[PDB]
Order: C-alpha cells, then structure tokens, then sequence
C-alpha cells in the first residue's frame, strides 16, 4: 500500500509523458491488484492513489465498485474516501450511482453529525433525477432539525433537490416557514438562499 | 521555484 | 554582473579574458542580452588563442545586425586574420566575414574574398566559395561589380572535388535568386567533367554535383543515354538525399529519352529497387518518400506497379506516413491487388484514430469508385462496417454508399433493404443528408420510403440548408414515383418549405417544386425525376504542366506540399 | 518456505468464506439477513442500493451481501459476481404472479460464465402463510435439479420465527468446507 | 537550403541555436512550440512545421527538437540529411544525446556546428574526420577533407591487421489477423569494424545471384538481393561495371553494404495465439509458439510479446517453457525465453481478470511482435566469400566476420 | 565467445574463379 | 452558484478541481483545457473576468497556481472574488503558511475544506472560523 505522498512524489520525478504515463500505469496495476483482492485493510491509500490519478489524466472506471463498497463501510477514513469518490469520479451519467442510494439512506439516519453530513453534501454535489425522487421524504426531516450545523447541509440538499426536481418545491414549502430567526449567520444565509430558489 | 511561497503572504 | 564581466574582459590575463567569453557565450545561448557589451569585446578580439577567436567571431556575428556601427571596429582585424598561414583561421574570418550582415561592412570584404577565391587551399577555396555566395546574397550588385562570377565559374573546372562542389553549389544559389539573364549553364563538356567528380565528391557534394544537371535539358538520346547511365550508380548510396536526387534526374532527363529503346525500360526496372529501399527510411523522410513516390506515380505509373506489399501502413507507423500509406495504396491500387487493397482498408478500420478511420474509408470508397471490377465487395465492406456498430464508421459507410449509388446505382438496389433500418438516429449532416438522396433516388427498393421520411420531416425547418434540400428533393421524387402513399407529405413539405422557410435558395427550391406540382405532375416526372448523365468523377491526377515542373522541383518543399515553388514562397 | 505460521492459524480456525444475498425485492432477504445476523425481525424499508454484513458463526466469518430485488437493482447482480465465492437466492413463494420472474431472474444469473464456483443456495422465505409451498413444489418449478455442475439445496425458513437457518448454514459450511 | 539551425528542448526553450543565412528571424522559434502543440492537438502535427513565410522543418531526438527554420524552397530532404548527420555526429562525439550535454558541451558544440555547415550547405558530416579538428579537450585541417578519401584518414597504424564483420539479419514479418503474412522482407546489414594500418583498399566479395549469373555459376546458393545500398566508401561506379564491391573501409565500425530483399520462406516463429476472453468476466491467452527455424540453431532471448487487456488485473500465467511476465507499463505479456532451440514448442494459457464496469474508450488490439534472435543463423543464405585486402606497403590482413540472425518488423496482427 | 554467432574469418577472393 | 472551481497552476497543470455540473468526463477535460488557455492566454489587466461560454469565469490567482471559477450571470462579480478570497484565507488558516507544494501532497485535505465550504456549488458557511473549527473537528474524529 503505497502512500499518497510517495504516489505524488513519484509522480512529480517523472519529465517525459510517456514515462508520466508508464508510472501511473504502473501504479494503477498494482491498484488493480489490491482491488481485485478485496483489500480493507490500504483502501483508502489505493483509493487516494485512483483519485490521483483520475486527476492527472488519467482512466478510473475500474474503481467504481471500490468506491461504493467503502461507502457502506464503517471506518470514518473509509467512509471519507468512500464520499471524496463518489463525489469526484461519479456523476449522474456514471450510471454506477444508482446504488448508492441505499448507502445514502443508511448513511442520512447515522448517529454522527460527520458521516451525516457527508453524505448529504455528497448527494448535493452529485445529485440525480433520481436520487431526488427517493432522497426528497430524508432531506426534508434533516431540514426541520435544531441542528445549526445540520440545518446549513440540509438547505443546500433542498436547494439541490428543487433545482433538480423543480416539481419538488412543493415539499419545502411547509419546512422553511418561521426559519428566518436563526441566529447564526450560515443558518441564515442558508435559508435566505432558498427562499431566494424558491 | 515559485511553488513554496505562500498563496496569500499573511 | 555586467561590470564585473566588463572588468575580466578588459584585463591583460589571458586566464580571465577565456572564462569571461565563455561567460559571455553562455549568457547568449541561455537567453540573455549581451549586444550591449559588443564594444568591450572588440578590445580582446586579436588574441592568439584559436579558442577565444571562435567565440569573439561567433559573437560579433551574432551581434553584428543589432549594432552595426559598433561593428565598424572590426574591418582591419577580418583583412590581418585573411592572410593567417593557417588555414582553419582564414576559413574561419571568411566565414564570419560573410555571416556579418552589416552593409557597410561587405563593401570592404571584397577584396579579401577576392585573394581568397583563389587559396591553394581547398578549405580555404571552399570558404571563399560560401563567402561569395552570401555577399552575392547580401548585395548582388556588390558581388556583379567585385566579378566573382568568373572566378566562381572557374571553380568548378578545378581540382578539389569538394571545393569544386562548393562552388557549383554557390553558383546555383546565385542563379536561383537571379533573373535568368546570364545563366550559368555549361555544355556537355562542363556536364562530363562534374560527372567524373561526382564519383569523388562527398555526401554533401553530391547533392550540389546533382543538382546542377537537373537545371540542364538534355537534347540528344545519346547524351540523354550517357547522362542516365552515369546516374544509374547513384541509385546505390547510403544517403536518402543523394537518392533522391538521382531519381528526380533521371526522371527529369527521361522526358528526352526514347521509350523504343532499352535505356527506358532499364531505368524503369532500375527504380523500383530504389523507391522500395526509400521507402523503409526513417519516418521523418517517410513523409517525403511519400510525397516523392505520390508526384513520380502520376508521371510514370508502370514502374511501381508491382509495388503494393510495401505500401501497407505498420503498426508503429506515423500519423504522417499511415495517412501517405492509404493514398499511395489508392494510387497504386488496381484489380490485381484489389482484395489486398480491400483487407488492407477493412483493418484499417478497426482503429482507434478517427482521421485514420475517415481517410481509410475514403480510401475504400476512391477505391470502388474507380475499379467497378471490387464494387460488390467495397459494397459488402462497407455493409459490414457499418454492421460494425460505430458512428463514424456508420457515417463513412453511409458517405461511401451515398458516393457509390449516384456513380454505380444499376445494380445498387441489393444494399437499400439493409440501408433502410440502419441506425438512421445519426445526426452527422454529412451522413443523413446522404441517406436522404440514396432513399429519394432510390425509393423502390424501401416500401417504407414515406414512413421514413417521416422521422426526418419533424425538423426539417431547423435542420439544416443542405439538409432541408436533400429532404425536399427526396420528397418531391416519392412524391412523383409514388403519390399515393406520398400525397399529403407533398403537400406537407410544400407548406414547411415554402411557408415557414425563411432560406433564400430553399425558398426558391420549394416555390419552383410547388409550381412543377401545381403545372403538371406527369412532366415533373421527366422533369424531377429524370435520368441523370454519367457523374463527372473528379480526377486525382495534376495537370501535366505542373507535373512537369514539379519533375524537376523533386525533394524540395514544392515537391512535398504537391504545390508550385513561387505559390509558396515568400 | 515454510507454513507453520498458517498451520498454527489453522488450528484453532483460519478459514472464513463468503455468502451472497440476492432475490426478488420483499423476500424476507433483509430481514433474513438481520436474523442471521443480530436475531430478530426488524423492519426496514426497501434495499434501493445493497447492504453488507456478515455473521461470526462455526469459526467461519460467513459475510452476506444483501442485493434488492428491484428492477433497477436487478441488472446490478454483476457488481458482486467479482470476487465472490457463495450465492444464496431467496425465494417468494407468497408471490405465484413474481415467482416467475424470480426464477427468470435466478437463470439469468446462473448463466454466466464468471460465476461458476458459486454453489446454489435456496431458501424457501416467507415460511410462514399457509399458501406457501413445500422445499419440493418450489425447486420442481424452478427446475433446480436442471441445473447442471450446481450443487444445489433448498432450505425453508421462516422470517418471523427463524427455524431452518441453522440448518441452512451447516449446509453452506460442509458445502464451502471440505475438512473434518 | 536550411536558414538557422537550432535545438529545442521538452519546455519549448532553445537549447543552442545556429543562424547560417539569417533570412529568418530569431524570434519565429517562440511560435514553434504552440504551433507544434496546435498540430499535435489536432492530428494535423508533421515533422516540417510552416511559421507563416518560414517553414520549421526538424526532426523528433531522444530529448529535444532539432528544428531548422527555412524560408526559401529548401531541399526538405537535404534538411532531413543534416539533421541526422548532426544527430549521428553528436552521437560520436557525446555519448548522451539529452540537455545534460547540450548545457555542458556548448564551447565545443558552437565549434562543431559552425564547421558543418556554412550559408546553409553542410561541407563536413564524418566524425572521425570532424574530430581531428575539432575537439572539446587547433591545428590545420587534415587532408582528408581537401583530398576525395574523407572516410578513412592516412597515417593509421596498428599493431595488429584485423577487421571483425557483423553479418546482421532482420526477419520481418507483417502477419494478418487471418493468419497469412503480408509484408516478409528481410533487410540485410553489412556491419564491419575495420582496424587496419594504412588505407587499404577493401575487395568484398560475396555469393551474390547477379555475380554467380556473370561468371556462369548460377546454379549454388546465391542471395537474391533487390536492393543493395553501399557506403559512401563502396565505389557506385564498379559495383555497376561487374559487381565489384572495391572500397577502403574506415577506421571504426561503419555500414559498408545494407542488402534488402523480399523473402518467400515459412516464418522462423510461428505463434498460434487464442484471446477467449469473456464479456467483463476474464480472458484466456492460448498462445503457442511454434518454431519453424533450423534445430541446430537456437533463438537465444526469445521475446514473444502478447498484448494482455489495459485494465487487466490478477494475471495468471501456464506455460510450458520459458519465463511469462505481465509489464503494466507496457499492457502486454512478454513472452520471454532464455534459449529456444529450433523445432521447439511452447505453449502458454493466460488467464486475467477484468473489471465489471466497461471501459470508457476503446484500446485497439496492438499487433503481437516476437523478439527472437537466433545467432549463427543466415536465413537469406548469403555467405562472404572473399575480402581482398591489398595495401601498398603489403601486411597479412586477419578479416573476421560473424552472422547474426534476428527479428525486426516481426509482427502479428491480433484477432 | 560472443553472442550472435562467433566471428568467422572470411577468404580474401573467390579462388575458383581466377 | 459557482458552476466549477479549478485550480490550476501557471504551467497549466490543475491541483483541485470541483464542478457541481454533472457533464461528460471528455467535454469536461476539454472545457478544463479551454479554461487554461483562456487563463494562461490572457494579461494582468484583463480585469480578472471572462465571458466564457455565457459563464462569468473569474480569474484570480495570488500566487503562482491560479484559481477559476464559473459563475452564472446572474449574481454580481465581486462576490466570486470575496468567496475566493476567503476560501484562501481559510485553506491557509488551516494549513498554515499554505503553499503550491503542500496544495498538491495535501488535495484531500483541500477537497475537505471545499466541501465542507461550498456544497452544489453556493456557500455552506459565512464565518471564517465556524467552518474552519467544523474541519478540525472531523479531522480529529479519526
Ligand atoms: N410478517 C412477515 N413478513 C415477511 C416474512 N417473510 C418475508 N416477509 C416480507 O418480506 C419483506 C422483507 O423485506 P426486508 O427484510 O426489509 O428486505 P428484503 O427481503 O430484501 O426486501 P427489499 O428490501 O424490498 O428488497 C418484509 O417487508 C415482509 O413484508 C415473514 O416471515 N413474516
Ligand atoms: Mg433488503
């Protein structure tokens, strides 16, 4: 399991682009190989590597499923590289998001205020067609919480899901009346950029 | 070099 | 910085005056200004070692066009280094004499390049040979006035083959930039004896020796005959050039050849061996081989045409030479190696480069165009391609099949039932615009030619002018054949076209159908639907007169681009 | 080399194995999982996506993979045919109208060449309505005896009481294990 | 007719560069690089580059561009010519060609330029002439140049007459997925390092099919060269009177003669490749290596390379002789054999994975090419049969000469 | 030894042709 | 809402990069290419704004990577620059003495900071220092 600053450090030594491009697959072979194995134990260093080099240029989409198994993973560093993926190599189109719903929705009732709130910015980032339809009823109960913290993630998830489904507004009428006395200033903006979509 | 100095010098 | 290297340039120890012009050369080449410090290094120009001269000279030609009038302080140094007993340093200060772009400067070289131009040395010959070519370049009047046009002509009937190179090669650059009037052309006599040191010349020297007989015509079989047969032998050397430079002679000299008899038929066979080892040359020259072979096949296509395994394009080929590969495989191809020729372009298409993909399929379809013996398999080629499932295989297909029914469309109506349902959701114009004509032409073979039709009549008000033409002209020829089923989609496509089309030619095109409509349908049949003469295909052979000059420009740039000298040149 | 480190592993347990867990959607598939996995009925909403556990039982960590039976899900089987040792295929015998499209399902994917070494694994879920069928009645319909190079079995358990489960993992365990 | 000759680097910076004519400004090689990054974007990229009126016509080298700006109607060719006599001289000179040398060797590298050519006409290309004048470590020119032998300097003594030969084979074949070969032509190379005292003056004589025609005895084993091209020490003039091969070597190893023919035989290696590779479950690689060359000759460093899947991951290797190893730089498995004796048989079962999800862009099915080399073996059937080696001073010559077979242009096109 | 085949000394003429 | 930030260097390669539209990976390398030229193409007093493809893209780099953004035009142009300002201020606050080495051995720890900032590309935390103690605290949950 190679670390992601000797991956960089690797990468960085190479001039040519053809010698760039040996190293990265050269890198992703054994990337692959781990993989390919189930590994738990360096998934987050294989997987930061994928996203390296996603980033320089290069191929990715064998680490599709790696990143959906971290998803449902239990690790907090797991679960962070698991988001960090699914936020950078996945998209409506990918076509592979389809079943991170359910890892959203385990994820949208979890206990820790971390794990929640990545995964609803991550459904805010890469929110789909779909997503929406089945993530709407969970986004709304986030949105009427005390949960300053929370109630900034939630607005956005909303916002994103009206600009999505602009049939949808209809569902966050009634959770943003009497909001505007927050009195931190990210709750507030929040709401007063909803409203604003709305 | 150009790539240690800071972003923002503060 | 400056005034330290200043400071070490102006001193008396010769330890510090070497390592201040290395300094000073190493700030040049690394990019940076040092015209300003020409003066101070005029100082320390005459020394005695040969090291620090070079760089001196190297500079002050380097830095003789941004200061011109600080180059006034090295006249006398140039006139006391011409007549050193060694004769690297007088090459060198004839060199640096004629590199010095200064105009005030050549007037006074003149009569160093004169004592010069008759050195019993013949590095120092050679050196007054390159000098008088670039003064003549510089200021031909200057070089007219000084006479070295007699002393450059008497270069060449001298010993030292290589000085005698030199000078024919300076001879030839005078009259390439002069108007023609006072050539130096030389008889049969002057010929014979720079072929008897072409033997001798080096590589360099034999590229000059060369090209001065493609300027001369010959007028005789007999002389023509000799010429060829003392070429012959330069078919044999290691250098690319030097082949190809006997090449372009001996085509150049075989337009006054007798094809009766056999020197024509000997040279013939004598050149394919040579294009053959050309041909497997480094890929920078590739191209040029490519170029070269491609502007010699439209003149005598009956020396290469045997040559066909040669011309499949490898794996590990170039961009630049796959793409030459494919054209010098249409030109060569022929019903001989016809099915080599197909199985060659059908992996070709299995590619990844899209212009590879493109520029094979069109070579396919050049290819069925013009030998009718392979259209039944261009045919299935193309069907199985597009059968492949790619869209840009899928729009070459369909181009290809479009090109092939308006030149070969008696026997064209086997491949509509397989064109009918064939992925027609392809939004390339090139490639709907194309299905459109073959269905409207074409539109007995398909029962469901109106049905179609229909897909593509939802936005042909904002589709395209090419398009929403080939639309209407399909629709008005259903509408004539068949105006049954057809009827209202006449009417339909009048309307669209005629009302709600705002295209100045459209508009017109509509307007005329809607009145051959409303005239007389039975004449729009012989009027529409008419049979159309045989289809002009265009030619991909150069006039004679620009192949004829592009005989003797072989290997130049005018030879690769395919285009004239003076239309490229600036 | 030398394995003395793997047979002193070995001794006292080394081996784990794998289990999947596809079916039609409302099979009992979760809540089976939940049973075999904490003990007890729990609810939960339909899988859109997968669950993963597993179960520490016979020294073997038996990891199940649950996979929803929906029909967007249903083409995503594959994702878990890579690196996958076990299969089990959970039932509806209280749907006669979806029986057939759960075994349709079951023959598309038991007719991939990737998942060979996958042993079938039935379990007869919803045991609990008199309109279920016997361990027989379903496997005769599903042609299970068709199912050439399968080591097959069928298992009845019951979601809301959890009989037969225990039955069903010592026959995944003498089937994955071959040892004493 | 080469305007400035200059050398660019990775970055678009100009190494060292070299005005001849100065018809062409300084300042056109900045455009160079974009216009070379606009070509390369696009497909349109070519070794000749055209700035507007100037034409940047150079070549690709190991580290930078050697690009010479033009204006007029230059002889591309000519251009082409002395860039790789450039490229060949800084070769010989420095063993490196990369920036490491082009920032260090710049006293001598100035020098060596400005020698070569002058006006924009090269006059001296031999390195071993060139390094008798020229040195980074000056007296007057040696006669070599001045006099018509510029390939071999006099004066050259040593203890001992001996000139080893190299008789190097190049088997190529351009093999179709369908299983015929289409392109099988074998280029000869005619390789000797002549290390003799004085200038003698080399007769090479070999069992060539034109010679054994001439003196009557066209009835033995005579290659059938179509394409012969000798040195520029080769005499052209008697090679076609009656195919005397008369020339004075040089001093060093050099290319004397590069014969090129086609040839008509089996291929020495056969290989009976199978790709069962099933949809995003696995691949299968039945490949089998037949060898169709003389049993008596043995293809030492065997390298059959198969093009395994890009994103193929868990590889698995059965063969039979011979070590297989998957390089995930190069995305192929090399094949590679120690010693393979003629008439042998290897046979490999490849066995990978594949991901699940289906790639974005496809990757093109490269051609499968095998590295045999197989010494001691002519498969042309050409053999030397005489080298005359007369000096005036008189001295008994020791020629030596081996015969090296092995693959070049040996590919396989893959299903 | 050498590899590629060991070196070979090679004649000086073709003796059977005069 | 902020289209897509890239960060890129002044040699044009890119050390972060975020778009919150879902577009094809080709198209969306090949507007990132078009955006370093644009970028890479333009002087010091081009007012640090660019209409490209309909899209306020905001260039403002204070050292030698750069920073872009795509901005719809509907919002005002300043607030691109004050969000991009804080964001720095922020991504050194929590590095401390940030630079372009540390930018590309730390990009998950700048991804982090990205998300947990702007979410669908509009501003998740108007405070420098609630943000920047969020972060802190979910680094240290381990
Ligand atoms: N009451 C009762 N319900 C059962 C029993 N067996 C199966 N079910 C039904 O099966 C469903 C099981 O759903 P889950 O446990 O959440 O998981 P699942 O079987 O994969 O169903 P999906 O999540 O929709 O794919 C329940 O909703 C029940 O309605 C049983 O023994 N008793
Ligand atoms: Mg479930």
């Amino acid at each position: 399991p190679i670390r992601l600053r000797e991956l960089i450090r690797t990468i960085r030594t190479a001039r040519t682009q053809a010698e760039e491009r040996e190293m990265i697959q050269k890198e992703c072979a054994a990337i692959r190989s781990s993989f390919r194995e189930e590994d738990n134990t360096y998934r987050c260093r294989n997987v930061a590597k994928l996203l390296y080099m996603h980033m320089l240029g290069y191929p990715a989409h064998f680490g599709q499923l790696e990143c959906l198994k971290l998803i449902a993973s239990q690790k907090f560093t797991d679960k962070r590289i698991g988001y960090l993926g699914a936020m950078l190599l996945l998209d409506e189109r990918q076509d592979v998001h389809l079943l991170m719903t359910n890892c959203i929705k385990n994820d949208l009732n979890h206990s820790t205020q971390f794990v929640q709130g990545l995964a609803l910015c991550t459904l805010g980032c890469m929110g789909s067609s779909e997503m929406c339809r089945d993530l709407a009823g969970e986004v709304e109960k986030l949105l009427k919480t005390s949960n300053s913290y929370l109630r900034k993630k939630a607005a956005l998830c909303a916002v994103h899901v009206i600009r999505k489904v602009p049939e949808l507004m209809e569902m966050f009428l009634p959770a943003t009346k009497n909001l505007l006395n927050e009195k931190n200033h990210g709750v507030l903006h929040t709401s007063v950029v909803l409203l604003t979509e709305m | 070099k150009g790539e240690n100095t800071s972003l923002l010098h503060p | 910085e400056i005034f330290e290297l200043k400071a070490e340039l102006n001193s008396d120890k010769k330890e510090k005056k070497k390592e201040a012009v290395k300094k000073v050369i190493a700030s040049m080449t690394v990019g940076k200004d040092v015209s300003a410090l020409f003066p101070d290094v005029v100082n320390c120009m005459q020394t005695d070692n040969l090291e620090l001269k070079k760089l001196v000279y190297l500079y002050l030609m380097n830095y003789a066009k941004s200061q011109p009038d600080m180059a006034i302080m090295a006249v006398n140094t140039f006139v006391k280094d011409c007549e050193d007993p060694n004769p690297l340093i007088r090459a060198l200060a004839v060199r640096t004499m004629g590199c010095i772009r200064v105009d005030k400067i050549t007037e006074y070289l003149c009569e160093p390049l004169r004592k010069c131009l008759k050195d019993e040395d013949p590095y120092v010959r050679k050196t007054a040979a390159v000098c008088v070519a670039k003064l003549h370049d510089i200021n031909a009047q200057l070089v007219e006035d000084q006479g070295f046009l007699d002393t450059l002509k008497d270069l060449i009937s001298d010993s030292n083959p290589m000085v005698v190179a030199n000078a024919v090669a300076a001879l030839s650059e005078i009259a390439e930039s002069h108007p023609s009037s006072n050539l130096l052309d030389l008889n049969p006599q002057s010929i014979n004896k720079l072929l008897t040191a072409l033997n001798e010349c080096t590589e360099w020297g034999q590229i000059f020796i060369l090209d001065c007989l493609a300027n001369y015509m010959p007028k005789d079989d007999r002389e023509a005959q000799s010429i060829c047969e003392r070429v012959t032998p330069r078919l044999s050397h290691a250098n690319s050039a030097v082949v190809l430079s006997a090449v372009k002679v001996l085509m150049k000299f075989m337009e006054m050849l007798s094809k009766d008899l056999d020197y024509y038929g000997t040279l013939l066979k004598k050149l394919a061996p040579p294009l053959v080892t050309l041909l497997s040359a480094e890929p920078e020259l590739q191209y040029v081989a490519l170029r070269n072979i491609n502007l010699i096949v439209q003149k005598r296509p009956e020396i290469l045409k045997h040559e066909m395994k040669v011309f499949f394009v490898k794996y590990n080929d170039p961009i630049y030479v796959k793409l030459e590969k494919l054209d010098i495989m249409i030109r060569l191809a022929s019903q001989a190696n016809i099915a080599q020729v197909l199985a060659e372009l059908r992996e070709y298409a299995t590619e990844v480069d899209v212009d590879f993909v493109r520029k094979a399929v069109r070579a396919i379809g050049r290819c069925a165009i013009k030998v009718e013996q392979s259209a039944e398999r261009c045919v299935s080629t193309l069907l199985d391609l597009i059968q492949t499932k790619v869209n840009y295989v899928v729009q070459e297909a369909i181009v290809v099949i479009k090109d092939i029914f308006r030149k070969y469309p008696n026997k064209y109506e086997s491949v509509i039932a397989t064109l009918c349902e064939n992925l027609d959701s392809l939004d390339e114009p090139e490639a709907r615009a194309a299905m459109i004509w073959i269905v409207g032409e074409y539109a007995e073979r398909i029962d469901n030619a109106d049905e179609l039709l229909e897909s593509f009549l939802e936005g042909f008000h904002d589709k395209s002018t090419q398009v929403q033409l080939q639309l209407l002209t399909a629709i008005v020829k259903l509408f004539l054949k068949k105006p049954t089923e057809t009827q209202e989609l006449v009417q339909q496509v009048l309307s669209l076209a005629t009302q709600d089309s705002d295209n100045p030619d459209l508009r017109d095109r509509g307007y005329i159908y809607w009145r051959l409509l409303s005239t007389d349908p039975v004449a729009a049949k012989e009027v529409v639907l008419a049979e159309k003469p045989l289809i002009s295909e265009e030619t991909d052979l150069i006039e004679p007169t620009l192949l004829d000059e592009l005989i003797c420009y072989i290997g130049t740039l005018a030879s690769v681009y395919h285009k004239p000298p003076s239309a490229f040149v600036e | 080399g030398n394995i003395f480190a793997n047979l002193f592993k070995g001794l006292f347990g080394k081996k784990e194995m794998r289990i999947l867990m596809v079916g039609l959607d409302a099979a009992g598939k979760t809540t089976i999982l939940y049973k075999l996995k904490l003990g007890e009925i729990v609810t939960t909403i339909p899988t859109i996506g997968f669950n993963v556990e597993t179960v520490e039982y016979k020294n073997i960590s038996f990891t199940v993979w649950d996979v929803g039976g929906q029909d967007k899900i249903r083409p995503l089987w594959r994702h878990y045919f890579q690196n996958t040792q076990g299969l089990i295929f959970v039932v509806d015998s209280n749907d006669r109208e979806r029986v057939n499209e759960a075994r349709e399902e079951l023959m598309r994917m038991l007719a991939e060449d990737e998942l060979r070494d996958a042993v079938l694994l039935v379990f007869a879920n919803k045991q609990d309505l008199p309109n279920a069928m016997n361990a027989a009645e379903i496997t005769d319909k599903l042609g299970l005896h068709s199912l050439r190079h399968r080591n097959w079995y069928i298992q009845a358990t019951c979601a809301t009481s959890g009989d037969g489960l225990y039955e069903g993992l010592d026959w995944l365990s003498n089937q994955l294990r071959n040892q004493k | 007719s080469a305007s400035a000759v200059y050398v660019l680097d990775l970055k678009g910076k100009v190494l060292i560069c070299r005005n001849y004519r100065g018809d062409v400004d300084m300042s056109e090689v900045e455009h160079f690089m974009p216009i070379l990054m606009e070509k390369e974007e696009e497909g349109m990229l070519s070794p000749i580059l055209a700035h507007g009126g100037v034409r940047f016509m150079w070549i690709k080298h190991n580290n930078l561009y050697l690009v010479a700006t033009s204006k007029k109607n230059a002889c591309v060719s000519l251009v082409f010519s002395f860039l790789y006599k450039v490229v060949q001289v800084f070769s010989e000179y420095f063993k490196e060609l990369e920036e490491e040398s082009i920032r260090d060797n710049f006293v001598i590298i100035y020098e060596l330029l400005d020698e070569l050519m002058d006006f924009g006409y090269p006059q001296t290309t031999d390195s071993k002439i060139l390094q008798e004048y020229i040195t980074q470590e000056a007296p007057r020119p040696p006669a070599t140049v001045t006099n018509a032998v510029s390939w071999r300097s006099e004066g050259i003594k040593y203890r001992k007459n001996e000139v080893f030969l190299d008789v190097i084979e190049a088997v190529n074949l351009l093999v179709s997925a369908n299983g015929n070969v289409l392109r099988s032509e074998i280029v000869g190379s005619i390789k000797m390092r002549v290390f003799l005292s004085g200038m003698p003056e080399l007769r090479l004589g070999l069992n060539d099919k034109v010679l054994f025609d001439n003196t009557g005895r066209g009835k033995s084993k005579s290659v059938e060269l179509e394409d012969v091209k000798f040195h520029q020490c080769v005499r052209l003039s008697r090679f076609e009177n009656d195919r005397t091969i008369s020339f004075i070597p040089p001093d060093g190893e050099f290319e004397l003669m590069s014969y090129r023919l086609n040839t008509h035989v089996k291929p020495l290696i056969w290989i009976e490749s199978v790709i069962e590779k099933h949809s995003h479950s696995r691949i299968e690689y039945m490949v089998k290596a037949k060898s169709q060359f003389k049993r008596r000759s043995t293809a030492n460093n065997v390298e059959i390379h198969i093009p395994v899947p890009n994103d193929a991951d868990s590889p698995k290797f059965k063969t039979t002789v011979g070590s297989v190893k998957w390089v995930p730089e190069n995305s192929e498995i090399v094949w590679s054999v120690k010693s393979f004796p003629g008439g042998k048989e290897y046979l490999m079962r490849a066995h990978f994975g594949l991901p699940s999800v289906e790639a974005e862009d496809k990757e093109g099915k490269p051609p499968i090419s095998v590295k045999f080399e197989i010494p001691y073996f002519t498969t042309s059937g050409i053999q030397v049969r005489y080298l005359k080696i007369i000096e005036k001073s008189g001295y008994q010559a020791l020629p030596w000469v081996r015969y090296i077979t092995q693959n070049g242009d040996y590919q396989l096109r893959t299903q | 030894d050498r590899k590629g085949g060991s070196y070979s000394q090679a004649a000086g003429s073709d003796s059977a042709q005069s | 809402m902020i289209h897509f930030i890239l960060l890129f260097s002044r040699q044009g390669k890119l050390r972060l990069q975020k778009w919150y539209i879902t577009l094809p990976d080709k198209e969306r390398k090949k507007i990132t290419r078009e955006i370093v030229q644009i970028i890479l193409s333009r002087g010091h007093r081009t007012s640090s704004f660019v209409d490209w493809k309909e899209l306020k893209l905001v260039y403002k780099r204070y050292a030698s990577l750069y920073f872009c953004c795509a901005i719809e035009n509907q919002d005002n142009e300043l607030l691109t620059l004050e969000i991009v300002h804080r964001y720095v201020e922020l991504l050194d606050k929590y590095f401390g003495n940030v630079c372009e080495l540390d930018i590309i051995f730390n990009f998950e720890k700048a991804y982090f900071i990205l998300d947990e900032f702007i979410i669908g590309g509009e501003i998740q935390e108007t405070s420098k220092k609630i943000a920047v103690k969020a972060i802190e605290d979910s680094d240290m949950l381990q």
